[PDB]
């Protein structure tokens, strides 16, 4: 039962394993926007708009 | 007066009076108004939309 239980050691004495985990979030955002406001407007014959 | 844009320049025509011209009606035949600077600007202000 002693040797059993050395190898059930050996096999769990073992390193665990590290990972380098690498998660990249990458945002892009895109806007045009274009506005034209045209006005006509004379008071002196009452035309505006 | 319209209701979709109301407008009844009768009132419109008060604000001219109280701009400063001479209105003077002694029956519904007989009116007359002089010097009357409302169309412009109350117009205008009153129209610009």
């Amino acid at each position: 039962r002693l040797d059993e239980l050395r190898r059930i050691v050996s096999q769990l004495d073992i390193p665990v394993r590290q990972v380098m985990i690498e998660a990249r979030i990458v945002e892009a955002n895109v806007g045009y926007d274009k506005s034209l406001g045209v006005r006509w407007g004379g008071a002196y014959h009452k035309g505006n708009w | 007066s319209g209701y979709g844009k109301d407008g009844n320049i009768g009132i419109k025509d008060e604000d001219g009076m109280n701009c400063g011209p001479i209105a003077g009606s002694c029956t519904f035949p007989t009116t007359g108004t002089s010097k009357s600077p409302s169309p412009f600007v109350d117009l205008g202000a009153k129209d610009a939309t």
